[PDB]
């Protein structure tokens, strides 16, 4: 049997690189820097608040249930092999849920969802609006360190808000063999609508593992890993050999199994690397996305099933979202998201 | 004297992952930097 922590992995990813694609399809002209794990980590805390139908289609968009054997454990693992210092590059992941302390919660929910997730736990009274997004907008702020400073815009919560369920990811890479200042250079990129621009590109000459990849339609994708110093984080790079075949095509077909497959594939060869630094910011609604991938539910009154949490009024997701950001340079990449679903506020 | 230049201008894909475990951390389409 697989190493635990790599199966969940798996799945995990699988399912937010599968949200991605949902993201991606609605912003297909504009930029788009996702956090696939970010996503899987408040569904999985969700998938207990939750219940009747509502929680089935969570759990068979996500592909497992938090609850099974050896489930949670195995998430908590992977939460310490991810943060661990022997990756030399840093992560922080951190998840936390904001409830409101008037709420008859049902039986055995607290000490349960904390036996299984075991992660930060807040009674706020959200009558008390502005402080209450205080909290968690500062939560926010200190455990993605600095990056992200207000995820909640105002009037994003209110005093009808019961559930806030968040999570904050952070990663300060450095490239393993990172880019020489002096090559950086204007070059030109071209959009997809068919104009370039003048954007400072970073160059390098070296042996990076790369592979072709086909796609059904016939076209050619290049594939390369770029990784950072621990040598067990990297990015991977894809792109078109061809600027007449659109980024559509490769985005459509992935899946965290093609992934491991160029990663599988791949031979250290030498070639000169050209590629933009860039620094993007962007904010996601998840909400249609999810929704295309089954759990309808969850969205429409009257429908979502909460029973698991409360049952004194009936609830839903009244907004889901992402807040992810990302500066790649010369040295290295330091990407930070924040997801938070808010149950009880628009 | 030089190997096959691999260029990125036009809009690619990145996907920064944990490689043992194989948690897709990130994901991006740069469209216009």
């Amino acid at each position: 049997v697989h190493h635990p922590p790599s199966y969940v992995a798996h799945l995990a990813s699988d399912f937010g690189v599968r949200v991605f694609q949902q993201v991606a399809q609605a912003s297909k002209d504009r930029n788009v820097v996702f956090s696939p794990y970010g996503v899987a980590s408040v569904l999985a805390m969700l998938q207990l608040t939750t219940g009747g139908e509502t929680q089935q289609q969570i759990q068979a968009a996500m592909g497992f249930k938090i609850d099974d054997k050896g489930m949670a454990p195995a998430l908590r693992h992977l939460y310490k092999e991810l943060m661990g210092p022997w990756n030399k590059d840093e992560i922080s992941t951190t998840d936390a849920i904001f409830v409101q302390r008037d709420l008859k919660l049902v039986q055995g929910f607290m000490p349960h969802f904390f036996r299984l997730f075991r992660s930060t736990v807040k009674q706020v009274d959200f009558s008390e609006v502005e402080r209450a997004r205080f909290i968690i907008n500062d939560w926010v702020k200190t455990h993605t360190k600095g990056m992200i400073s207000n995820l909640l815009g105002k009037g994003a919560v209110d005093q009808l808000t019961r559930l806030v369920l968040v999570n904050a990811l952070y990663f300060n890479g450095q490239w393993k063999t990172p880019f020489p200042d002096s090559s950086t250079h204007r070059r030109l990129f071209h959009k997809s609508d068919g104009s370039t621009v003048s954007v400072p590109m970073m160059a390098q000459t070296n042996k990076f593992n790369y592979t072709e990849f086909t796609t059904p339609d016939g076209h050619y994708y290049d594939i390369l890993e770029l990784p950072y110093h621990g040598d067990t984080l990297s990015m991977f790079i894809a792109a078109p050999y061809e600027k007449e075949v659109p980024l559509s095509a490769l985005t459509n077909i992935l899946s965290a199994q093609l992934i491991s497959h160029w990663k599988g594939n791949m031979t250290r060869l030498p070639r000169l690397l050209v590629l933009p630094k860039f620094s993007l910011e962007t904010e996601v609604d998840l909400r249609k996305p999810l929704e295309n991938l089954g759990m309808t539910d969850m969205f429409r009154q009257f429908q979502a099933d909460f029973t698991s949490l409360s049952d004194q009024e009936p609830l839903h997701v009244a907004q889901a979202l992402q807040k992810v950001k990302i500066e790649v340079n010369e040295s290295g990449t330091v990407p930070s998201s924040s997801t938070a679903v808010i149950v009880s506020a628009r | 004297m030089a190997p096959e230049e691999i260029i990125m201008d036009r809009p690619f894909l990145f996907v920064v992952r944990h490689n043992p475990t194989g948690t897709v951390l990130f994901m991006g389409q740069v469209m216009e930097p």
